[PDB]
C-alpha cells in the first residue's frame, strides 16, 4: 500500500503540475487555431457571397 | 532479458493492426480534410 | 519597438515602425527583435526582407543587394532598388528569373521570393 | 581614397568582406551624388 | 532488489514463449489508439469547427508531412506518412500510459501496466518492421541489384565497410534508442519505490514528467529516423 | 564474497555519477553559453531561446538521473549480490 | 569465483554508463548549443533546426543507450559468469 | 569484509567528486565564457546576462552539489556494511 | 584462474565501450553542431548537408564499431581464458 | 585492514585532486580565452570584463578548494578507517 | 601467474581501445564540423576540402588504428606472459 | 601493510599529476588560443594581451602546481603511511 | 613477483597509450578544424597553411610518439623486473 | 612488498604519461589551430604569431615533460620501495 500511495501521490503532483502550466497553453494554442480555423472556413463562404 | 521470443510477432501484429487503422481511417482522412 | 527604415539609395521607402523583420543575409537568415546588438550585414543577391509590425499584415519586400545596419534604435536597410509586394507584376518576376545575366536574375528571384513564389 | 583618422558592433560573416562589397557601393552613391548635383547645378 | 525481466502473464503457444504484460500492454496502448482513430472517424469534419482529436491528429500528420517532404517528397514515398504518425501515436501513447499511477508493492515493486518499450521484443518489433520497410522501398526505388550495390556505396565508396555496418546499426540502436531510454525508466520508478512514501512522492512526479518529456522525444526521433531512413534508402 | 561485490559495486557506481556528473555538468555549461550569447545578442529572444535551452536540459539532465537511478541500483540494490 | 566476476561485471558496467552518460550529456549540450544559437540568430529556426536537431540527440543517444543495453548484459546477465 | 567495502566506498566516491569537480569546473568555465564575451560586445547587457548565467550555473553547480551529498553517503553512510 | 581473466575481460570491456561512446556521443554532437548551424544559416543547406554529415557520423561510429566488436571479443569470447 | 583503507582513501583523493585539477584548469583556461578574445575585441574593455571572469573563476576555483578540502578529509581524516 | 598477467593485458587493451576511440570519435567530430561548416559556407567547395579533411582523418584514424594494433599485442601476444 | 599503502599512495599521486597535466595543458592551449587570435586580430595590443594571457596562465598553472605539490605530499610524505 | 609486476606494467602501458590516443586524436582533430576552415575562406592557402599545419601535427604527434616509446619500455622493457 | 609497490609505480606512471599526453596534445591542437586560422586569415601574420603560440606551445609541453620526470621518478628510483 505505501509504494501505492508513493506514487499515486507522485501522479497527483504531475497531474496539477500539467493541468496548472501544461493544460492551459495547449488548450490555449488549440484554441486559437480553432478559432483561425474558424475565421478562414468563414471567409471562403463570405468570398462566395461576395 | 534480451533474448526476443513470440512476443516479437505478438507486438508486431498488433502493430500492425494500428498500422492498417490510422493507415485507412486516420491517415487519409486527415489528408483529406487537409 | 523596433522602427524598420528600408531606405534606397534614390529616396526613402519605408520608415514605419516594426516588431521584428527577418532577412537572408550573407551569413544566413537573420532575424531582428528589438535592442539586438548593433550589427551591419551583406544581404544576399535575391536578398527579401520580411517584416512584422502591430496589426498590419506582414510587408514582404525585394531587396537588390542591400545592406542591413542593427542600430540601438533603428534597423536600416539600404537598398539599391527596393520593391513592395503590392508593386510586384508576378509574370515579369517569373520572366525575369530565368535571365542570363546574374544580376537580373538574382533580382527576378527577389522579386519571386517576395511575391511568395 | 585617404583614410582620415577623426578619432573615437558586430559584422556578418566578417568586416573586411563587407568592406570590400561596400567600398565599391560607396563610390557608386558619391558618383549618384555628384550626377545629382551636377543636374542641379545645370538647371 | 531490483529485478529485471520477470514478465507476467507469460504463456507459451506454437512452441514460442510469449510475455503476457507486454502483449497486455501493447494492446492497451493499441485499442486507445484505435478509440482515438474512430473517434475521429466518427467526429472528423473540414466543413465545421475541428474536434480536439481531430486537431491532434491534423497536428501530427502535418509535422510528419512536413519531415517527409523536406527529405523524401510523397510523390515518391506517400506510404511512410501512414506509418510515421502511427509509430509515434504507437510508441507516444505506449510511453505515456506508463505515467498512470499503477505501481503498487507485491514487498517488491510491482505495475500494472508497465511500458512496452521496456521489453525487448516491442522494441524489436517496431524497429525490424521499419527496417524492412524502408529496405524494401529501396529494393523498390533502385531495384533489388541496384539497392545492395548503393547501400554498400554509401556516399563514399571506398568506406564500403563503414557503411554496410552503419545499415546494420540502424535498426539495432533504433530499438535499443526506445528500449533503453524506458527500460532505464522502468529501473528508476522501481527503485523510487524503495523510499517511504512520504519520500516516495516527490521522486516519482519529478521522474514522471521527465518520463512525458523523454517519452515523447522518442517517439519524435524514432519517428523522424523511420523518415530519415526511408529518405536514405529511396535515394 | 559480498564483500568484493560491495566494493566492487561501490566502484561501479562512483564511475557512473562521475561519467554522469562530468556530462551533465558540461552539456550544461555548453547549452548555457548559447543561452547567455543569444541574450547577449537578442535581449527580446529570452523567451524564445528557453524552450530550446530546457529542451537540451532536459536531455542531459536525464543522462544525469538515469545514470543517478543505476548508481541506486548498484549502491542500494547490488545486483549479483 | 562468482564474486570475483560480478564484482568485475559491476566495475565494467560503472565504466560502461560513465563512457555513454559523458558522450550523452557532452554530445547533447553541443547539439543544444547549436540549436539555441540558431534560434537566436534566426527565430524562425524554431521550425526547421528540431528536425536536424533530433537527429543529431538521435545519434548521441544511441552510443549512450546502446551502452546501457550492454550495460544490463553485464550486470544482470554478465556474459562470462 | 568491512575494510574492502570501506576502500571501494572511499575510490567510489574519489570518482564522484572527481567527475563532479571536471562537470562542475568545465561547464562554469564554459557559461562564465559566454558571459565575459557577451559583456565584451555589449558592456550594459551585464543586467540581461547574470539571469541566464545563475540559471545555467545554477544548474552545473546543482550537478556537483548532488554528487557532493552522495559521496557523503558513500563516504560516511557507506552502503553495503 | 578464470574467475579473474573474466573479471579483467570484464573490466577491459567496459573501458572499451566507455570509450567508444564518449567518442561517439562527442563526435557526433560536434558535428550536428555543424549540421544544425548550418541549416540555421541555410535552410536550403538541410538537403546537401547530409552527405557531409553521414560521412562524419559514419567514421566517428566506425571507431565506436570497432570497438564495440573487439568487446564482443572481451567479453563473450576471452583471449587468455 | 586499515592498510587496505588507507590505500582506497588515497586512491580516491588522487582521483579527487585529478578531477578538481581538470575542471579547475580547462574551466580557467576557458574564462581566460573569453577575457583574452575580449580584451582584444575592444582593449579599453579590460578593467570592465575582470567582474565576470572573477565570477567565473571564483565559481572555478570554489568547485576545486571544496574538492581540495574533501581530499584533505579522504586523506588526513580518513571516514570510516 | 598467467591469469594475472591475462587480466593486466585484457585491462590494459581496454584502456587503449577507450582512449583511442575517444580520440578517434572527438577528433573526427571536430574535423567533420569543419567539414560540414565549410560545405554549408561555400557549396562549390565540397572536393576542395575532402583532401584537406580525409588527410586530417587519415591522421586521426592513424592514431587509432596504432592503438588497434597494439591492443591486439596486449590481448593476443601480452609480452611478459 | 605499507606495501599496499605505498602502491596506493604511487597510484593516487600519478592520478594527481596525471589530471594536472589535462588541466593545464588544454587551459594553457585554450588560453594561448585567446592570445593568438588577439594578437592576429589585433598586432598592436600584445601587451594589453599579454597581462590577462599570464594571469588566465597562472590561473591554471597554480591549479597544476598546488595538485605537484599535493603529489609530493602522496609520494614522499605519504600522509596515511 | 613478475605476475603482478607485469600485470601493473600492462595497465599502466594501457594507460599511456590510451591517453596518448585521446591526445593525439582531439588534436589533430582540432588542428584539421582549423586546416580545413582556412583551406574553405581561402583555397590558396591551401599551399601555406600545410606549414602551420604539420607543425601543429608534428607537436601532436610528437607527445603521442614519445608515448608509443614509453609504452614499450614498459611493456616489453619492465623498469622493475 | 615490493612487487606491489612496482606494480602501483608502474600503474601511477602510465596515469602520468596518459594525462601529460592528452593535455599536450589537446593544447597543442588548440594552440595550432589559432595559429592556423589566424595564418589563414592574414597569410602575413606568420611571423607575428610564431611567438604567442611558441609560447603556449612552451608552456604546454612544459607540463607535458614535467609529467615525464616525475614518471622517471615512479619508474625509475621508485619511492618509498
Ligand atoms: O541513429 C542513428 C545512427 N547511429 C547511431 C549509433 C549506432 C551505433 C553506435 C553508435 N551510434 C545513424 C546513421 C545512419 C547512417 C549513417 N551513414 C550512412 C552514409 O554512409 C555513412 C554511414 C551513419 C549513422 C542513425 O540514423
Amino acid at each position: 500500500m505505501s509504494i501505492f500511495i508513493g506514487q499515486l501521490i507522485g501522479f497527483a503532483v504531475i497531474a496539477f503540475i500539467i493541468v496548472k502550466w501544461v493544460v492551459p497553453p495547449v488548450r490555449t494554442l488549440m484554441r486559437n487555431q480553432q478559432e483561425a480555423v474558424r475565421a478562414a472556413l468563414a471567409e471562403s463562404a463570405e468570398a462566395a457571397k461576395k | 532479458f534480451l533474448i526476443p521470443n513470440g512476443t516479437f510477432f505478438a507486438v508486431l501484429i498488433i502493430f500492425l493492426i494500428v498500422l492498417g487503422v490510422i493507415s485507412k481511417w486516420v491517415v487519409p482522412p486527415i489528408s483529406k480534410v487537409l | 519597438d523596433l522602427n524598420v527604415e528600408i531606405v534606397a539609395v534614390e529616396r526613402e521607402l519605408w520608415s514605419g515602425p516594426a516588431t521584428f523583420v527577418f532577412t537572408r543575409t550573407t551569413a544566413g537568415e537573420i532575424g531582428i527583435l528589438p535592442r539586438h546588438i548593433p550589427l551591419v550585414a551583406q544581404l544576399v543577391d535575391d536578398a527579401m526582407v520580411r517584416v512584422e509590425r502591430e496589426g498590419e499584415d506582414d510587408l514582404r519586400i525585394a531587396v537588390d543587394g542591400g545592406f542591413l545596419s542593427v542600430t540601438e534604435e533603428t534597423v536600416r536597410i539600404l537598398v539599391e532598388n527596393a520593391q513592395f509586394e503590392s508593386e510586384i507584376d508576378a509574370d515579369a518576376a517569373k520572366e525575369d528569373a530565368a535571365s542570363d545575366d546574374e544580376r537580373t536574375a538574382a533580382w527576378g528571384r527577389a522579386r519571386l521570393r517576395a511575391l511568395g513564389q | 581614397m585617404e583614410v582620415e583618422y577623426v578619432g573615437e558592433y558586430s559584422f556578418e560573416p566578417d568586416p573586411e568582406t563587407l568592406f570590400d562589397a561596400l567600398l565599391p557601393r560607396y563610390i557608386a552613391t558619391r558618383v549618384y551624388a555628384a550626377l545629382l548635383e551636377a543636374a542641379a547645378s545645370e538647371s | 532488489a531490483i529485478h529485471v525481466g520477470h514478465h507476467t502473464l507469460v504463456f507459451e503457444l506454437f512452441g514460442m514463449t510469449f510475455n503476457g504484460d507486454t502483449i497486455l500492454a501493447t494492446a492497451v496502448t493499441a485499442v486507445i489508439v484505435i478509440a482515438l482513430a474512430f473517434y475521429l472517424r466518427a467526429k472528423v469534419t473540414s466543413t465545421g469547427v475541428p474536434s480536439g482529436v481531430q486537431l491532434f491528429w491534423e497536428a501530427l500528420t502535418i509535422q510528419m508531412r512536413q519531415q517527409i517532404e523536406g527529405s523524401i517528397g510523397m510523390k515518391i514515398a506517400p506510404f511512410v506518412l501512414p506509418l510515421s504518425v502511427t509509430i509515434f501515436v504507437f510508441i507516444l501513447i505506449s510511453n505515456w500510459l506508463a505515467v498512470l499511477p499503477l505501481q503498487y508493492g507485491g514487498g517488491a515493486a510491482a505495475e500494472l501496466y508497465k511500458a512496452p518499450a521496456s521489453d525487448i521484443n516491442f522494441v524489436l518489433a517496431l524497429a525490424l518492421f521499419v527496417f524492412v520497410c524502408y529496405h524494401a522501398a529501396g529494393i523498390w526505388r533502385r531495384g533489388i541489384v541496384g539497392h545492395p550495390i548503393k547501400v554498400v556505396k554509401g556516399h563514399v565508396a571506398f568506406l564500403a565497410p563503414i557503411n554496410i555496418v552503419e545499415e546494420l546499426a540502424k535498426p539495432i540502436s533504433l530499438a535499443l534508442r526506445l528500449f533503453g531510454n524506458i527500460f532505464a525508466g522502468g529501473i528508476l520508478v522501481a527503485l523510487i519505490a524503495m523510499f517511504p512514501w512520504y519520500i516516495q512522492w516527490f521522486p516519482n512526479a519529478v521522474w514522471k514528467t521527465f518520463d512525458l518529456f523523454v517519452g515523447l522525444i522518442q517517439a519524435f526521433i524514432f519517428s523522424l529516423l523511420t523518415i530519415l531512413y526511408f529518405s536514405q534508402s529511396m535515394e | 564474497p559480498n564483500a568484493i561485490i560491495t566494493a566492487g559495486a561501490l566502484i561501479g557506481g562512483g564511475l557512473i555519477m562521475g561519467g554522469g556528473a562530468i556530462g551533465a555538468g558540461i552539456g550544461d555549461g555548453i547549452a548555457g553559453n548559447a543561452l547567455i550569447s543569444g541574450i547577449a545578442r537578442q535581449p527580446e529572444a529570452q523567451g524564445r531561446l528557453f524552450t530550446p535551452f530546457f529542451i537540451t536540459v532536459g536531455l542531459v539532465e536525464a543522462a544525469y538521473f538515469i545514470n543517478l537511478a543505476f548508481m541506486a541500483l548498484f549502491v542500494f540494490a547490488t545486483p549479483g549480490l
